[PDB]
């Protein structure tokens, strides 16, 4: 399966970031990941809508049309964030800068 | 006949329950008389 | 919890690489070994998934036959081997704690790669 | 078994499972999927 994802923005502006899925996916299979530049990845939201351990983020969706959002932004919000589903084997989509 | 093996199948509340004993024998008939008591191996 | 790995190395086509991944932190049995490799300027690719209690490993299709995963539990670690390295194969390999599959099951979880190493950098 | 040992753990799965009409239904422990 394919996934494609599709920001400029202030700290202090609602942002909202979305990937949409070639097939349908599970719902309970899709995680949301956040790479700060020169660091790894960290987990989001995992099962859509959960929100990780540690983690403003709320996920959500269904079908093939899923997003996450950030109730303000922060300045170390400035991230590219990753659409990741992972049913039926695993893949994840491009990637949606913030600045 | 010069090997004798024993089982014991039962099966109870889903559970598929074997026990068995292996002893060598000298006889070309059938199964030997004597005792002797086969212990659970598999479940 | 965290996860180390090997500093970056160079190598000419048709070379092959070890990259190793150490963790604590947690119990090792339970979670399983994610490599996850992106190159500059893309995005994450998913290469393979190992078990750490069994060994049973998943991989994506454009690596396999390419790559072979395996893990030591005595030593809480894990290593990739990457055989006939291309130009094509510049990018940063990520190692990860992977709750997305059963390490001792093999199917699939409401999860995600929480804990992730810096990254080794392989040319 | 009407002398069960062990525990019965369950949860809401509506935000999970709910669309969905692939969950199908009808001695101890017995599992019947003659169809
Ligand atoms: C099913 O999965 C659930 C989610 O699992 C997590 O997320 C996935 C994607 C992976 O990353 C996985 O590795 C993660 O664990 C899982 O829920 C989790 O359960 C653990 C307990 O085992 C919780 O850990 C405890 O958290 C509390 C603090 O909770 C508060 O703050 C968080 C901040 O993020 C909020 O989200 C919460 O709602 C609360 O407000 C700690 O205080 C606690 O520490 C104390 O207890 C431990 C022993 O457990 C002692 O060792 C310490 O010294 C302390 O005394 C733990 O750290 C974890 O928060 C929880 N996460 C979520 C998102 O709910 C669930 O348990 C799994 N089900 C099964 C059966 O395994
Ligand atoms: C097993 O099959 C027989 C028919 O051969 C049936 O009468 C019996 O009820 C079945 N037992 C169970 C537990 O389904």
């Amino acid at each position: 399966i394919v996934l494609t994802q599709s920001l400029s923005l202030s700290p202090g502006e609602r942002a909202t970031l979305s990937c949409r899925a070639s097939q349908t996916v599970s719902s309970t299979s899709l995680a949301w990941y956040q790479q700060k530049p020169g660091q790894a990845p960290r987990l989001l939201i995992y099962g859509a809508s959960s929100r990780a351990t540690g983690i403003r983020f709320s996920g959500s969706g269904s079908g093939t049309d899923f997003t996450l959002t950030i109730s303000r932004l922060e300045p170390e919000d400035f991230a590219v964030y990753y659409c990741q589903q992972h049913d039926t084997s695993l893949t994840f989509g491009g990637g949606t800068k913030v600045e | 006949f010069k090997n004798l093996r024993e089982f014991v199948f039962k099966n109870i509340d889903g559970y598929f329950k074997i026990y068995s004993k292996h002893t060598p024998i000298n006889l070309v008939r059938d199964l030997p008389q004597g005792f002797s008591a086969l212990e659970p191996l598999v479940d | 919890v965290q996860l180390v790995q090997s500093g970056a190395e160079v190598k000419k086509p048709g070379a092959s690489v070890k990259v190793s991944c150490k963790a604590s932190g947690y119990p090792f049995t339970s979670y399983g070994i994610s490599w996850v490799r992106q190159a500059p300027g893309q995005g994450l690719e998913w290469m393979g998934w190992i078990s750490t209690y069994n060994g049973n490993t998943n991989y994506a299709q454009k690596f396999q036959g390419r790559v072979t995963m395996t893990t030591d539990t005595s030593t809480t670690t894990g290593y990739m081997e990457l055989r006939r390295l291309r130009s094509d194969d510049t990018a940063v390999y990520y190692c990860a704690r992977d709750y997305t599959r059963g390490a001792w099951f093999g199917e699939s979880l409401i999860g995600g790669f929480d804990n992730w190493g810096q990254g080794t950098l392989v040319t | 078994p009407d002398d069960f040992t062990g525990c019965v753990i369950a949860w809401n799965s509506n935000n999970l499972d709910s669309k969905n009409y692939n969950y199908l239904y009808r001695k101890p422990f017995e599992r019947d999927i003659s169809t």
